[PDB]
């Protein structure tokens, strides 16, 4: 029936889904913190910019 | 055969869910206490821009971070010129109920969506000095929540039908169309490599599907109720959420885990919009409490606070150089902070 | 500069443009439409007359009405109301007759149960607390005709309607069948029950009895609009 | 005594302070609120503009000189202090007839109220309140026109309240009175005679369907405040000139506190009254 064959699309759904590599959240969570210290130099509207140098003028 | 696939699918789900559970091993709470808060951090306004006759739906930025579009529940499509503080383009609807905007990256073409469920594609740049709509995209039922543009020639639409389609303007067909979901799709957001997007749902279900192959990726849950708002990280390994719960949620697509959230026992509205900086250090997310209550990204700690406004606040934006931060709220009312 | 006039110029000629646009906006007024796949609102939008969504436009003395008959939403949600929170008053349309049994959707219960909830879960909506429901039944001379003979009474799925009696409200001018006037006050009753349960002096009720098509469907609904705004100018004062 | 002149300078100080505190917050409130540009409230700041300048450069040069009998300074100040005047308190009297008349329109015409009384009309009410009164006090006040005769009258009836003083013929005070305090009086009478039964049926009304006083305290105090302000005044000044000016310049200068007391009391009936202008306010606190 039209409900067996959507539990079967789930069902092949979730297997495709479980065939998927796994990456610990340690890797991630360090890469995120590389990038973010990394790019924290430039960081526009975090960084005492200079006034002189927005273009808003106000 | 029904119990048996739903057991199988029990099964499946548990296997699944054992392994999440042994790759989560691991938090940064700890390293991100280590390392040193970014401290006080203090906006004003610059500029104040007004115009519109009722409470603004929407707002999008183009890549040239000069000039924007925003869109007006009385059915105005306004083009705004930010340094000078200009209308440069004024365009009326059909359709009276737009929730939508977007704004092409080659810098020509708009699009706009609502309740009507056809979306409309204008060209800005013709031979004659007015602007008409080019194209309209017919064949959703339910109402667009957002639409954001691939490229030149492609689209991406989200729709009330709790599904969501590609569509070639050349030939306006509904191509590639993404099934899946129980409840509605109200958020939508692109990536920089162009080959990936996720949805949000109100039933508390984020998708992220490959362009390419055209069917489900990826999977995410964790929220308590409906998806308001989505963005996506500059890096392009992480997405924010924002829902009805009063909580911001992060997550990380290689890891596929459920990553650190934001509270406050001091708010109880719900979010509408979530937006990112340049770095990625500070995060923007508009309440219903009339401000914007801005996080630091990693040590969720409340850096900052933007009032000013008297309203819901429905849409905010960054700049792509983080240049500076645009919010519209119900009250009509565009302002940029910086 | 040259260029700078000719932006400073076409700013202000955009302006100037939705300055009348916000002028034609604020003349007219806007009201919902909202009613049952049962009722029809077909025939009331035609006689007013004389994509998912529609719109009709019409004047009935002077004022401009915008009527938003909604088709296009996505029925089993409650995202696309809050769109909705600045209207005028809503007109909700369920007709009087039931046929006999029939429920609204596959799910939801017969018609005269179905529409209760619809009323109830519209009117304990927290966005719409400032707007007034306008009741407007139709379909009534078919349930003239249809309870006259008295073969598909009202106690087929109503226990009660054996111990109503009429109140004196009861005014049927014309006095055509008085029979049916204890049924046409009766589902006006239920109707009203709801309506005090949350009513706190915000937004009230407009009860109406409308047989097939006729062209006061116009008229009424330019009355009820006028009182409402009264009452809502009489809040703001403390004048009522 | 001069145990009751210091009480009078107390009191004067006293109304002075109020008068300024009241109308400059009510400026500051009103002028800076995207939620409240409404054009009536437009009409209230200009009110409270108008009263402000009253309270500033028009009361203290007449606080003192009703307090010691006798004139400072005389010259021509006086002049344009007897021609400010008149300016300032006939727009107080205008600004109030021409709000009475915009709440007739949000009442009686529910729907129509906003394709009327937009933006170009509010501009024009104030436009006319601020140059009528204007052009007649400065007209009648330097051109010698508010006595137009009666010298000898003028002059014994001047020097005895103190050196300069306002003074008023026959047919200049008639006309004085019909137009200033017959067409305003009448016209807010009227107007809220016609609300007061709307309102008394609309109550009416809705608890005999759900089964009055609000109406009639609200129109009570603002007509109270009114009447009870100016009425004296002129009722007294039109009624002098038949009686061959028998009349104690004592009572003359408390009519002419009373109407100050009107410029102190009116922003809080137009504008401490209602719910929404102190919930900005403790808002703003
Ligand atoms: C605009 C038409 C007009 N034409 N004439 C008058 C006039 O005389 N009004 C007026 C108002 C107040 C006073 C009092 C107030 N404070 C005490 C002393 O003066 C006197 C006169 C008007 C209005």
């Amino acid at each position: 029936t039209a409900s067996i064959a959507q539990a079967r699309k789930l069902v092949e759904q979730l297997k495709m889904e479980a065939n998927i590599d796994r990456i610990k959240v340690s890797k991630a969570a360090a890469d995120l913190m590389a990038y973010c210290e990394a790019h924290a130099k430039e960081d526009p509207l975090l960084t005492p910019v200079p006034a002189s140098e927005n273009p808003f003028r106000e | 055969e029904l119990d048996q696939l739903r057991q199988e699918a029990e099964q499946l789900k548990n296997q699944i869910r054992d392994a999440r559970k042994a790759c989560a091993d691991a938090t940064l709470s700890q390293i991100t206490n280590n390392i040193d808060p970014v401290g006080r951090i203090q906006m004003r306004t610059r500029r104040t821009l007004r115009g519109h006759l009722a409470k603004i739906y929407a707002m999008h930025w183009g890549t040239d971070s000069r000039l924007l579009v925003s869109a007006s529940q009385d059915g105005k499509l306004i083009i705004w010129d930010s340094y000078t503080t200009n209308k440069v383009h004024a365009i009326p609807l059909r359709s009276s109920w737009v929730m939508t905007c977007a704004y092409a990256p080659s810098g020509n073409y708009v699009a706009c969506g609502g309740l009507d469920n056809i979306c409309s594609i204008y060209n800005l740049k013709t031979r004659e000095g007015n602007v008409r709509v080019s194209r309209e995209l017919a064949g959703h039922t339910g109402y667009l929540s957002c639409c954001r543009f691939l490229d030149d020639n492609q689209i991406v639409t989200s729709s009330g039908d709790t599904t969501c389609a590609l569509w070639d303007i050349e030939t306006g067909q509904q191509t590639t169309t993404f099934t899946g979901h129980t409840g509605d799709v109200m958020s939508l957001s692109l990536a920089p490599d162009t080959r990936l997007f996720v949805s949000g749902a109100c039933d508390a279900s984020a998708k992220l599907w490959d362009v390419r192959e055209g069917m489900c990726r990826q999977t995410f849950t964790g929220h308590e109720s409906d998806i308001n708002a989505i963005c996506f990280f500059p890096n392009g390994n992480a997405f924010a959420t924002g829902s009805d719960d009063a909580t911001c949620r992060l997550f990380d697509l290689r890891a596929d885990q459920e990553l650190m959230t934001y509270s406050h026992d001091n708010i109880i509205c719900g979010i509408t919009s979530v937006s990112f900086s340049k770095s990625g250090r500070l995060l923007l997310a508009g309440y219903d409490d009339f401000n914007c209550n801005v996080w630091d990204a990693l040590k969720a700690d409340r850096a900052g606070v933007l009032a000013g406004h008297d309203n819901r606040v429905s849409c905010l934006g960054v700049t792509d150089d983080g240049m500076a931060v645009a919010t519209g709220s119900w009250d009509s009312f565009l302002k940029i902070w910086n | 500069r040259n260029e700078e006039k000719a932006q400073r110029e076409a700013n202000k000629k955009i302006e100037k443009q939705l300055q009348k646009d916000k002028q034609v906006y604020r003349a007219t007024h806007r009201l919902l439409l909202l009613g049952a796949g049962e009722s029809g609102k077909n025939t009331i939008v035609k006689q007013m007359r004389i994509s998912g969504i529609f719109e009709t436009k019409f004047q009935v003395d002077k004022v401009n009405f915008h009527m938003f008959d909604v088709g296009a939403q996505r029925d089993e949600r409650r995202k696309w109301i809050q769109c909705f929170n600045d209207v005028t008053a809503i007109i909700f349309v369920v007709a009087s007759s039931s046929y006999n049994m029939v429920i609204r959707e596959d799910n939801q219960t017969n018609r005269l149960q179905a529409a209760l909830k619809l009323f109830d879960s519209i009117w304990n909506n927290k966005w719409l607390r400032d707007t007034s429901v306008i009741l407007f039944l139709n379909k009534q001379d078919l349930l003239a005709e249809k309870v006259l003979a008295g073969k598909s009474k009202i106690e087929d799925y109503f226990p009660e309607f054996a111990r109503y009696t009429t109140p004196e409200d009861a005014t049927p001018e014309p006095g055509e069948d008085p029979r049916v006037t204890r049924a046409k006050y009766f589902i006006r009753d239920e109707f009203l029950r709801i309506s005090t349960a949350s009513g706190d002096g915000r937004h009230y009720c407009y009860p109406h009895f409308t047989c097939s098509v006729d062209t006061e469907n116009i008229r009424r609904v330019f009355n009820d609009c006028r009182d409402i705004i009264q009452r809502m100018h009489l809040r703001q004062y403390e004048l009522l | 005594s001069n145990d009751v002149r210091a009480s009078l300078y107390s009191l004067m100080v006293l109304i002075i302070l109020t008068t300024l505190v009241g109308n400059l917050i009510v400026i500051v409130s009103i002028s800076h609120f995207k939620q409240l540009h409404t054009p009536t409230n437009w009409l209230i700041h200009s009110m409270a503009t108008v009263d402000f300048l009253l309270g500033c450069l028009v009361m203290p040069y007449s606080m003192v000189r009703s307090a010691e009998h006798c004139w400072y300074f005389g010259e021509v100040f006086c002049k344009i202090h007897t021609s400010t005047d008149i300016m300032l308190s006939s727009a107080s009297i205008f600004h109030l007839s021409f709000i009475s008349i915009d709440r007739y329109y949000a009442v009686c015409d529910p729907l129509r109220y906003k394709a009327k009384m937009n933006i170009l009309v509010i501009c024009v009410m104030i436009f006319i309140s601020w140059s009528v009164p204007a052009v007649f006090a400065f007209g009648m006040i330097f051109l010698e026109l508010n006595f137009k005769g009666a010298e000898e009258i003028y002059y014994k009836h001047v020097h005895c309240r103190g050196g300069c003083s306002v003074f008023f013929s026959k047919i200049s005070g008639v006309l004085t009175f019909m137009t200033s305090f017959y067409i305003p009086g009448s016209i807010m009478l009227c107007v809220y005679y016609r609300i007061y039964l709307i309102a008394k049926e609309q109550a009416r009304l809705i608890s005999d369907a759900n089964q009055e006083r609000k109406a009639v305290k609200t129109l009570g105090i603002v007509m109270g405040v009114f009447l009870i302000c100016w009425c004296p005044f002129f009722i007294c000044t039109v009624m002098d000139p038949f009686l061959h000016y028998i009349i104690p310049p004592t009572l003359n200068d408390v009519l002419i506190w009373f109407g100050y007391l009107n410029s102190t009391f009116n922003p809080m009936v137009y504008a401490f009254f209602y719910p929404w202008f102190r919930k900005a306010l403790k808002m703003m606190l």
